[PDB]
């Protein structure tokens, strides 16, 4: 059905697939097998929907959460890399490929929201969400503001949320525990609280949303946003001087950003899954490898440790990692979805007035 | 198969000046659908958005080589979503795509936000 003695690999059409095949041509060099890199138009449901009739890429590339569902569906192999790759990429890229208890995709690149500043407006942005209403007052005076960031999804609102100990399912382990949920406990009230107070006190208006932050910053209206690696193609566009740094830290504690890990999984039905298993430990998971694809696009951070200590001499990358490594990995399993639609809802209705903050976390815990 | 199914249709010709009115009907578990896009890609061109849909805030965006032309709009009730284009011209032509998502982290204005995707209808305007 598939080919066998060759690859095929799918990857989506924002991703360096140039640079991919590239490392697909040095594979071939070496060992006679030919690489095939595609990069199919509507991808997030192709892959599903070929691989279940047993068709399809050997290699398939997509941030990992969607692989939990893939695994339960019997798309994709156990992948079986032995301790010493294991050590070669940073443990928390594991937890995101882990489902069901078994391995079922090699993390490629790490994302995760970072704090974002106009350098010439603001060379030393605050390390602390409680800084953020006496910065905005001095900002307003000069025709400014400090903070504007998509406050409609709860993927920009819950760093803040989690920061004092809000969060979806608790995580130990390798494992969630659906009847331990954090969404209403003392630490997300306190979180959601101080965001509805900086409405409340007019230093961020609950309208916002992504398209009208990043015209704010790129415009140099406002001082900071909060974003991932996505936007900073558009920034350089806009000529903003602009930094990446370190999230703000709320009551201390640093704010926690979603996980996302592009992911490479293998097809159940491939019938060349140790050539697929040679071409990414020994090929792509390279500091060659991954360097092939990062110049044709970059990749953002990485989870290789070898070639992240390279990447990371840009603070935009290092701080990508550090955020990462503060936040949580995007859970996997399909419970989180209520989350996304019910929080959605919450912060809304908190920061526009129809619910208080209390009576908004109990529907959504509820 | 997809739990989103979405199907465009209305496309046509059009000469310069003129209008035309699209519709994308969506179907499956689409409760929790919070954005709603128009696309458009003609032969030799990248695919570039057209409107943009935010449902559960009303916010509507808009290319700037169609704004104040084109009205995207959603009627609830028959879960359809509508492209109205007004004083068209050639450079409208493309093959137009409805597209949908549930939530994303990324800019609802581009093509990589949205998971689920329609076939496309042909609009051909003539000067």
């Amino acid at each position: 059905k598939i080919e066998e003695g060759k690859l095929v690999i799918w990857i989506n059409g924002d991703k360096g697939y140039n640079g991919l095949a590239e490392v697909g041509k040095k594979f071939e060099k070496d060992t006679g097998i030919k690489v095939t890199v595609e990069h199919p138009d509507k991808l997030e449901e192709k892959f599903p929907q070929v691989a279940a009739t047993g068709d399809g890429p050997d290699i398939i590339f997509w941030a990992h959460d969607r692989f939990g569902g893939y695994a339960q569906s019997g798309l994709l192999a156990e992948i079986t890399p032995d301790k010493a790759f294991q050590d070669k990429l940073y443990p928390f890229t594991w937890d995101a490929v882990r489902y069901n208890g078994k391995l079922i995709a090699y993390p490629i690149a790490v994302e995760a929201l970072s704090l974002i500043y106009n350098k010439d407006l603001l060379p030393n942005p605050p390390k602390t969400w409680e800084e953020i209403p006496a910065l905005d007052k001095e900002l307003k005076a000069k025709g400014k503001s400090a903070l504007m960031f998509n406050l409609q999804e709860p993927y920009f609102t819950w760093p803040l949320i989690a920061a004092d100990g809000g969060y979806a399912f608790k995580y130990e382990n390798g494992k969630y525990d659906i009847k331990d949920v954090g969404v209403d406990n003392a630490g997300a009230k306190a979180g959601l609280t101080f965001l509805v107070d900086l409405i409340k006190n007019k230093h961020m208006n609950a309208d916002t949303d992504y398209s009208i932050a990043e015209a704010a910053f790129n415009k140099g209206e406002t001082a900071m946003t909060i974003n991932g690696p996505w936007a900073w193609s558009n920034i350089d566009t806009s000529k903003v001087n602009y930094g990446v740094t370190v999230l703000p830290t709320f009551k201390g504690q640093p704010s926690k950003p979603f996980v996302g890990v592009l992911s490479a999984g293998i097809n159940a039905a491939s019938p060349n899954k140790e050539l697929a298993k040679e071409f990414l430990e020994n090929y792509l998971l390279t500091d060659e490898g991954l360097e092939a694809v990062n110049k044709d696009k970059p990749l953002g951070a990485v989870a290789l440790k070898s070639y992240e200590e390279e990447l990371a001499k840009d603070p935009r990358i290092a701080a990508t990692m550090e955020n990462a490594q503060k936040g949580e990995i995007m859970p996997n399993i399909p419970q989180m979805s209520a989350f996304w639609y019910a929080v959605r809802t919450a912060v809304i209705n908190a920061a526009s007035g129809r619910q208080t903050v209390d009576e908004a976390l109990k529907d959504a815990q509820t | 198969p997809s739990q989103v199914q979405l199907v465009e249709s209305g496309g046509g010709s059009v000469q310069a000046g003129g209008s035309l009115r699209l519709s994308c009907a969506a179907s499956g578990q689409i409760e929790h659908i919070g954005y709603l896009g128009w696309f458009r890609q003609a032969p030799g061109k990248e695919r570039e958005g057209v409107a943009a849909l935010i449902t559960y805030t009303g916010h509507t965006y808009y290319a700037d080589s169609v704004k104040g032309r084109f009205t995207v709009s959603l009627d609830n009730a028959k879960n359809t979503v509508y492209l109205q284009m007004n004083s068209l011209k050639p450079e409208d032509t493309a093959l137009y795509y409805c597209a949908a998502a549930e939530w994303g982290s990324q800019s609802p204005l581009t093509q990589w936000f949205y998971r689920y995707w329609g076939q496309g209808t042909q609009v051909t305007v003539s000067a």
